[PDB]
């Protein structure tokens, strides 16, 4: 599964600076979703990849940023 | 009182027979996400009985069957032993609140 | 209300250096990416530099790369911009801005930077 | 060969603070996120906190937020729970549990390893 | 190299209560990643819209954003006096992020 990283507390995306390959997004995506995760910067938000199917991604039904 | 999945206050059984422990819940926890089963022997470490869907390595005698239908889930204990009497909990991830919800707990007694 | 306050602007000669600061109020500073932008008086807007949460991701406009350095102190709730090797064409109003995931959702009142002999 | 053991439990007055430890043995500590769960007297289990496998991200129960801070040392293979501004409602037995894997926000959470538990009591 | 944003017209002379239609054209598609900002004289820019049509909080109904691909517009149904400002569009599909040169809406 894939999807935008989301702050569980605030409901909002993680902003990045460098489009495409991005080590920040990479590390945050693995930390949140696990060592197998990938991630890159797409339209200036962190997009996580190789997520487990049950992974919770953006948007949170309840919480807008 | 935080929100909890609802289990019977107690269950009873006879040795070498079968007992069922019920876990009741709603959509956004059960009927959405998987259900897990733990057993807590008072004084010691709680144990993982079942989860996603089932069941553990090690203490997996079978004897322990995980069943789920929509908003209601159930654990089946077979070939009961005197050593089986412990508090039994069910747990499931609730979808909002976003978090991990525990059952009220069910004490089993072997007769 | 969400507010940003720039300081550290002023007049310098070519080759000189300045350090701008922006202080945020009305939001959890450390939960947002922060940016510097600029506006030549009478002219349009130009993105200058930016820094992600936890200082994990940093970038600069090409025209200021190697010359400018951006940083943040979450504890102090401050954003900074070290401006080195200043040029006449860097003269502009500098804005502190909160990141809007592609856009810039909150702007300070800006601080004037003048590079003139 | 594999177990978790809790220490640091004790008796403390309200407003005071405690630090609980969990020593991990037999498995790779840094590959799994870790939880704190608690059982209050006359009640059942309640989930307290979680920290990611690398210690970067942590989530708390609404009850404990800002009072409790979870940390870990992957070099010492230990987990830490810092309990600040303690209340009488925080009286409970605390267990450190091990997440089956590394996904922090996921709906499949289950804890396949538990400790001996340590007794934290807060009296008037 | 970078995406060029063309705003038209450069200047719009109008009376309060009237209607204003501002145009922003991108040299190539930015899909929907287009923002609108307002800058009043002696003030900082203020976000009006993101994702081309989504309204930021506290922006009056008389403001609407539209468009996709290379052509976007900002419409003000009935100009209030406080509506008189410079307006900028901005793309974020690609890096570097770029702005239009702006449209000033001023009195006749």
């Amino acid at each position: 599964k894939e999807g935008y990283l989301v702050d569980k507390n605030t409901g909002c995306k993680y902003e990045c600076l460098k489009l495409g390959d991005n080590d920040y997004c990479l590390r945050e995506c693995k930390q949140q979703y696990g060592k197998g995760a990938g991630g890159y910067c797409y339209a200036f938000a962190c997009w996580c990849t190789h997520l487990y199917e049950q992974a919770i991604v953006w948007p949170l039904p309840n919480k807008r940023c | 009182s935080n929100f909890m999945l609802t289990q019977p206050h107690s269950a009873s059984g006879t040795p070498g027979q079968r007992v069922t422990i019920s876990c009741s819940g709603s959509s956004s926890n059960i009927g959405s996400n998987t259900v897990n089963w733990y057993r807590h022997l008072p004084g010691s470490a709680p144990e993982l009985l079942i989860g996603s869907h089932n069941q553990r390595p090690s203490g997996v005698p079978d004897r322990f069957s995980a069943s789920k239908s929509d908003t209601s889930a159930s654990l089946a204990i077979s070939g009961l032993q005197s050593e089986d009497e412990a508090d039994y909990y069910c747990a499931a991830w609730d979808d909002s609140l976003i978090g991990y919800v525990f059952g009220t707990g069910t004490k089993l007694t072997v007769l | 209300e969400v507010q940003l306050v720039e300081s550290g602007g002023g007049l310098v000669q070519p080759g000189g250096s300045l350090r701008l600061s922006c202080t945020g109020s009305g939001f959890t500073f450390d939960n947002y990416a922060m940016h510097w932008l600029r506006q030549v008086p009478g002219e349009g807007l130009e993105w200058v530099s930016g820094i992600s949460r936890s200082s994990g991701d940093i970038d600069y406009a090409d025209s200021v790369k190697g010359r400018f350095t951006i940083s943040r102190d979450d504890a102090k709730k401050t954003l900074s911009l070290q401006m080195n090797s200043l040029r006449a064409e860097d003269t502009a109003v500098y804005y502190c801005a909160r990141g809007g995931f592609g856009s810039f959702d909150t702007w300070g009142q800006g601080t004037m930077v003048t590079v003139s002999s | 060969q594999v177990n978790l053991r809790e220490s640091g439990g004790g008796l403390v007055q309200p407003g005071g603070s405690l630090r609980l430890s969990c020593a991990a043995s037999g498995f790779s500590f840094g590959s799994y996120g870790m939880h704190w769960v608690r059982q209050a007297p006359g009640k059942g289990l309640e989930w307290v906190a979680v920290i990611s496998y690398g210690g970067g991200n942590k989530y708390y129960a609404d009850s404990v937020k800002g009072r409790f801070t979870i940390s870990r040392d992957n070099s010492k293979n230990t987990l830490y729970l810092q309990m600040n501004s303690l209340r009488a409602e925080d009286t409970a037995v605390y267990y450190c549990a091990k997440d089956a894997r590394d996904c922090l926000l996921c709906a499949d959470w289950h804890f396949d390893l538990w400790g001996r538990g340590t007794l934290v009591t807060v009296s008037s | 190299s970078e995406i060029v944003l063309t705003q038209s017209p450069a200047t719009l002379s109008v009376s309060p209560g009237e209607r204003a239609t501002l145009s922003c054209r991108a040299s190539q598609s930015v899909r929907s990643y287009l923002a609108w900002y307002q800058q009043k004289p002696g003030q900082a820019p203020r976000l009006l819209f993101s994702d081309a049509s989504n309204r930021a909080t506290g922006i009056p109904a008389r403001f609407t954003g539209s468009g996709s691909g290379t052509d976007f517009t900002l419409t003000i149904s009935s100009l209030e006096p406080e509506d008189f400002a410079i307006y900028y569009c901005q793309q974020y599909r690609y890096s570097p992020r770029t702005f239009g040169q702006g449209t000033k809406v001023e009195i006749k």
